[PDB]
RNA sequence: AAGGCGGCCCCCUGGACGAAGACUGACGCUCAGGUGCGAAAGCGUGGGGAGCAAACAGGAUUAGAUACCCUGGUAGUCCACGCCGUAAACGAUGUCGACUUGGAGGUUGUGCCCUUGAGGCGUGGCUUCCGGAGCUAACGCGUUAAGUCGACCGCCUGGGGAGUACGGCCGCAAGGUUAAAACUCAAAUGAAUUGACGGGGGCCCGCACAAGCGGUGGAGCAUGUGGUUUAAUUCGAUGCAA
């Protein structure tokens, strides 16, 4: 419906532990490009500084150029609006080993924009062979259990 | 409607589902039910629970025409090749004749292909 | 067992008989295996020609239900 | 087959002869091999697999009655 | 156990009438080690039963238990965590073990001025087949009898 | 012969094996070049097409699936006449002759003895499994040898390049056949052993489950833990095994 460029490679790649329905702070040119206008969720994680947790990663490619001031940049590190009730999560838990947290989706909320954000960790190629070993395990015991019961 | 002495109650199974229906004496059919229509879908319809419960339903669609002498034909490799016989018995409809006849083709038309699961 | 032809010497088997061929036929119209007949392999496979002519002359049924 | 049952017998009895009936026809053992195709490279392979476990079970039989008592 | 068997071991006779059934009545009905209330409580209902039943306090106990007797236990032996259940017959022993438990559960669940007095008035209830044991036999037997398809 | 052949009947016909014979008389084996046959798939023409089923569409799974799961579905698989001579066309073991311990069978024929029952002793062809000597790097062969020899043909000379390009022939085409060179490397391999691993299997054991009986997550409080604050919230312990 309202759904717009969304990262789902990040799921396989990654433990999405808890999520974030914090909005997103983006200049003119921009938010018109997400109605369309060939934006991309691609490389997105967070970007910490001190409490501006920028999301980093994300090419908007701008439609025009009728506004010849302000020089265009598609790479722009995109503010966050998020409580500071729960950022608390992202001030602690994200530098322990390898804890990220990556921007899964955005998606539209009554003329505004909302990023889909999520806490998690890699997965060193095991752990994805686990996943996929049980994901294929579970079918075939039931398909088994199926056959053997008829 | 017009009651009728005897009937003949055909039973066909299969992996996935089971349906009986009843007929007097010639093949014309009077009531049948469905494990689907039992109240079950998908592979939980292919319980032998459910092919007892499609009997009974089936039993219960033909009290209108009082089935005395019922004789059963059973078709198809499923699990309710003895709940629906059972099911019937119970239901207080008196059996007279079984058999059980399946189409077997003598080296006929050839079967789909393996499948890799 | 034992082969009954050889024991009784008959050399050759006949659709036409029926009432002592109808022993090699079970009820669903099936042949009887030699390993439960009990029949050598020179007279199972003139047992199991008898029947086809059987059936196929109506003699024997092919299975019990034909209609 | 035809198991019509007579007076005086229990439907138990008349169940469990038909479903005998059924078991020593073989109608629903032959299914499970009819309800697909069976190239004849992989049912003659499966008919030598047979054989061979068929007298090696009869080999193993005669040969462990020389040695290893109990 | 997988590999060790054992049998079953022997309780006390009882001493007050003496009967295997009344002993293990009474060290079911105990808890927290408070047999000897337990026993009172349970021969002063039993008493009391004698005279509201006419009969004898023996004859009447093992009377009531065979009239809400069991038969059917139904144990959880799927294979994982899909439920797959399964009823099968009861033991004699168990039989009667389970049925006195049911007895004296109901035991509690009743309540009234005291625990004797709840345990005669159930008794008077499962004399002619009331209260709430029959009541569990009854729920415990329509769900073990109406799946028999699953073997 | 190989490829390969399975209801029944009719017609033509090839090949194979046996008791007792008669007969020509080395007429015998192999065979480059050549000839013929030759799984399926494929191509052309004329037919047919129930089921199945490349390509193709849709549905489902997946981060992605132009695939494995499902519903359809054309060529093709069915017939006649034509083209290729391609397969793990394998027994990865070329054709013919002689010799070499044994056992347990299947199939087929014949001889003899009292055949009262597939009673008993022999004797040829094919075929199956163990197994001695011997052979082999070992797996394994083992009278149907991969044991010892005799006659002949074909093939091999490191792994890639490459069974590739060119060249000649064949074919309507797809391609087949004959068959290199330049350049790179010091490896490429097979039989077996020990560990390890498997979404391989089997067996066994422990309050490991089941069966029971009591508890912890619900609520004061207690120290202990992580985080926060703070001058410090003193050090380490950080899944069972903090
Ligand atoms: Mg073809
Ligand atoms: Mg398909
Ligand atoms: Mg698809
Ligand atoms: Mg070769
Ligand atoms: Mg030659
Ligand atoms: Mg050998
Ligand atoms: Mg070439």
């Amino acid at each position: 419906s309202a759904t717009i460029a969304l990262n789902k490679r990040a799921r396989h790649e990654y433990f999405i532990e808890e999520e974030f329905e914090a909005g997103l702070a983006l200049q003119g040119w921009e938010v018109k490009s997400l109605r369309a206008g060939k934006a991309n969720i691609s490389d997105s994680y967070v970007l910490l500084r001190d409490g501006e947790a920028f999301l980093f990663g994300a090419n908007i490619t701008p439609m025009a150029v009728a506004s010849t001031h302000v020089v265009c940049d598609p790479t722009r590190t995109r503010k966050l609006l998020l409580n500071q009730r729960e950022l608390d999560s992202l001030y602690g838990r994200v530098n322990r080993e390898g804890y990220t947290v990556v921007a899964l989706s955005l998606y539209w909320k009554n003329a505004w924009c909302k990023v889909k954000i999520g806490v998690a960790k890699g997965k060193k190629q095991h752990d994805k062979r686990s996943d996929i070993k049980e994901r294929e395990w579970q079918v075939d015991k039931a398909r088994i259990m199926k056959n053997a019961h008829r | 409607r017009k009651q009728v002495s005897d009937g003949v109650a055909h039973i066909h199974a299969s992996f996935n589902n089971t349906i009986v229906t009843i007929t007097d004496r010639q093949g014309n059919a009077l009531g049948w039910a469905t494990a689907g229509g039992s109240g079950f879908r998908g592979s939980r319809k292919s319980t032998p629970f459910a092919a007892q419960v499609a009997a009974e339903r089936c039993a219960d669609a033909v009290k209108e025409y009082g089935i005395k002498n019922l004789e059963v034909m059973v078709k198809g490799p499923g699990p309710g090749r003895e709940s629906t016989i059972r099911a019937l018995n119970a239901a207080g409809f008196r059996i007279t004749n079984i058999t059980d006849v399946t189409p077997i083709p003598h080296n006929g038309c050839r079967p789909p292909k393996k499948r890799r699961v | 067992k034992f082969c009954r032809f050889t024991a009784e010497g008959v050399q050759e088997i006949d659709y036409k008989d029926i009432a002592t061929l109808k022993n090699y036929i079970t009820e669903s119209g099936k042949i009887v295996p030699s390993r439960i007949t009990g029949t050598r392999a020179k007279y199972q496979r003139q047992l199991a020609r008898a029947i086809k002519r059987a059936r196929y002359l109506s003699l024997l049924p092919y299975t019990d239900r034909h209609q | 087959p035809v198991i019509k049952v007579r007076e005086n017998e229990p439907f138990d009895v008349a169940l469990r002869r038909f479903k005998r009936s059924c078991e020593k026809a073989g109608v629903l053992a032959e299914v499970r091999r009819r309800e697909f195709y069976e190239k004849p490279t992989t049912e003659r392979k499966r008919a030598k697999a047979s054989a061979v476990k068929r007298h090696a079970k009869k080999l193993a039989r005669e040969n462990a009655r020389r040695t290893r008592l109990y | 156990p997988r590999r060790r068997v054992i049998g079953q071991r022997k309780i006390l006779p009882d001493p007050k009438f003496g009967s295997e059934l009344l002993a293990k009545f009474v060290n079911i009905l105990m808890v927290d080690g408070k047999k000897s209330t337990a026993e009172s409580i349970v021969y002063s209902a039993l008493e009391t039963l004698a005279q509201r039943s006419g009969k004898s306090e023996l004859e009447a106990f093992e009377v009531a238990l065979e009239n809400v007797r069991p038969t059917v236990e139904v144990k959880s032996r799927r294979v994982g965590g899909s439920t797959y259940q399964v009823p099968v017959e009861v033991r004699p022993v168990r039989r009667n073990a389970l049925a006195m438990r049911w007895i004296v559960e109901a035991a509690r669940k009743r309540g009234d001025k005291s625990m004797a007095l709840r345990l005669a008035n159930e008794l008077s209830d499962a004399a002619e087949n009331k209260g709430t044991a029959v009541k569990k036999r009854e729920d415990v037997h329509r769900m073990a009898e109406a799946n028999k398809a699953f073997a």
